């Protein structure tokens, strides 16, 4: 969306003044087709509320064989572990490393699968690999009243931070934004909140001192629970374009690799842009 | 480590459309485009420090390239990144640039491996995705000729071995890195 | 989706796992699937919300329709809206006086060719010959069907020396479950069939037509839609490009068709 950019407005401004108005109701029309749009956006949202249930026996079956706590059954051992392979490929694949008891579950899932996502591996430093190496499970739920969604990364013990769960929650509008009405093209964010990170002695690999001797921010996956405040306690226009990268990201892992874990795991899902 | 596996699957099946590569000499393949691409970006981002707002455009890339790519092979790669430059200065930008190594995940890849504040230009990731696919090119023509030679369809890291080994530039890049 | 296992991203990572850790990945495969078809559910119900939604956007799209066609007069509400957003009370002032009013136009004259055209992809199908057919486009309209699955498009066309159709429709049969021959590359609705409609040309009129007779470029070809597999891999890649033109008028455009008539869509 877009002042006098407008791809036509040689046109709109040569045009007779009684058809500049005609077009004046329509734009007073869009506003209407608009408040209509932000009603079906707020059913979808209960929508993705009321599926939560229907996904959520998958997603707990996939922690579990992640978390090594339940065993393939056979049905699940003749899926293939890759589609789109000669016969001779797949036994061979099956073949190219025998069995290891002493490896419990899946290492470094929910890590390769975040790392595999071309956005998220952009957030993604050398330093925080090995704390998501202890990443026992991604969540994600939508809540109404106060309408949004959290997404929780759960923790095992580990020497990086004291938290089991670190939390993001997006608080998002529905409503056609005033400030702007016809720019609506769905929810919006309002609000982004984190979780205070309790790190053991040096591991903070969010922040470092530069020389007077000042703290600043270092570059780290993990500056999602530190999200950028909003005009609501607030350059301007930073801190706003930062806050739609970190919803962008909010909204890839909650639509995008939550849902699709394994095939991130495998690497079957890329982009070519 | 980036995968570009399929990029490599696409330029193969270009300069040689019966043919097919192997896992191992995929692996291969992958190491030796980013063990390029990645000497490329370190010369890439101490030039831009001699740029006072950490400009990052072809130039820096094609000094690069000289820098790196023996005789022969970088007055090559240099043509073939100026031909792509111009093609997309004038669908996605790696066809507009004509080419099927990815432009927009190499201009993100340039971002990160190198400058921050300043300005990597889209003509840099352009020149970065053809000296890559040039290069990628050249092995896997010299190899799957090689696969033909012995009556074979698969390029394996043999036929790999043996392009390499009989052709000095190639040769040369490989060890250095 | 990569339907070449080989080429699959972390495909090294996977081949050295223990038989019994690719056990275990080969259970998260199967697993997806469930998770494919449960989504395959979601899409289905949110096609019953957007039908069910109809009614309430055909109000709105009615009346646009009748500003359009110079049927009803703009009441003093929607006069008070400005033409443009982002204006000022000086800058829009200008713009209203810089053409006086004309009796003589009645509606908005070429309003459907305008926003169509400032689409990039749908002006990409519009040749230089097809510009004054569709001036003479009153209205474009799109419904929705649970069985069988899918949508439609209505073109509504006046009274034109081009052909005689008041309305040419175009219809989409869409799939709604995942293909189980190929489960987990599910992402959505996908195109069984597009459907679409004979068009009564005019003598020496059919712009889709040449003689060199043999096929032009037109946008018209949007109604002589490619065959899908039953009807004969190029022709499955015009059919999808069929297919994303159809969703770009269905779901973009017509909701928003006067911010692609000023241009303030970009």
């Amino acid at each position: 969306q877009h002042g006098l950019l407008s791809t036509n407005f040689d046109m709109i401004q040569a045009l007779p003044l009684n058809v500049k108005q005609r077009v004046c109701a329509l734009k007073n029309l869009q506003m209407k087709t608009i408040q209509i749009e932000s009603d079906f956006y707020k059913r979808v949202h209960e929508l993705e509320i009321e599926f939560e249930g229907k996904f959520k026996s998958t997603f707990d079956q996939r922690k579990a064989i992640v978390a090594g706590e339940v065993e393939p059954t056979k049905e699940q051992i003749d899926t293939p572990i890759l589609e789109g392979l000669e016969g001779d490929q797949l036994a061979e694949l099956y073949k190219a490393a025998e069995a290891d008891p002493s490896a419990k579950g899946i290492k470094d899932f929910w890590l390769t699968a975040l790392r595999t996502h071309d956005l998220v591996a952009e957030a993604i430093e050398e330093h925080d690999v090995p704390i998501l190496s202890y990443l026992t499970d991604v969540t994600t739920a939508a809540s109404k009243d106060p309408a949004g969604f959290k997404i929780e990364f759960h923790f095992a013990t580990n020497p990086y931070f004291k938290n089991q769960v670190l939390t993001k929650t997006y608080l998002l509008g529905f409503d056609p934004d005033a400030e702007a009405p016809l720019q609506f093209d769905g929810p919006h964010v309002i609000r982004a909140v984190g979780d205070t990170i309790e790190w053991e002695d040096g591991k903070n690999v969010t922040k470092k001192a530069v020389k007077l001797t000042k703290t600043v921010k270092a570059d780290s996956f993990f500056n999602f629970f530190e999200p950028p405040k909003s005009k609501d306690e607030r350059d301007d226009e930073q801190a706003e374009e930062f806050l739609e990268l970190d919803y962008e990201m909010g909204q890839a892992i909650r639509d995008t690799i939550i849902p699709r874990a394994v095939l991130f795991y495998t690497g079957e899902l890329q982009s070519d842009d | 480590k980036e995968s570009y596996s399929v990029y490599i699957y696409r330029v193969l099946k270009q300069v040689h459309p019966d043919t097919g590569v192997s896992s191992k000499a995929m692996s291969i393949m992958n190491s030796f485009v980013n063990d390029v691409f990645e000497r490329i970006a370190a010369e890439a981002s101490r030039l831009a420090h001699y740029n006072k707002r950490s400009t990052i455009s072809s130039r820096e890339i094609q000094t690069a390239v000289r820098l790196i790519l023996p005789g022969e092979l970088a007055k090559h790669a240099v043509s073939e990144g100026t031909k792509a430059v111009t093609k997309y200065t004038s669908v996605s930008r790696s066809a507009r640039a004509g080419l099927q190594f990815p432009v927009g995940r190499i201009h993100r890849f340039l971002k990160q491996r190198t400058t921050s504040s300043g300005r990597v230009g889209a003509t840099a990731a352009v020149y970065s995705a053809a000296i890559l696919e040039y290069l990628t090119a050249e092995v896997l023509e010299l190899a799957g000729n090689a696969s033909k030679d012995l009556k074979v369809k698969r390029i394996t890291p043999r036929h790999l071995h043996l392009a390499i080994r009989g052709d000095e530039e190639l040769d040369t890049l490989i060890k250095a890195t």
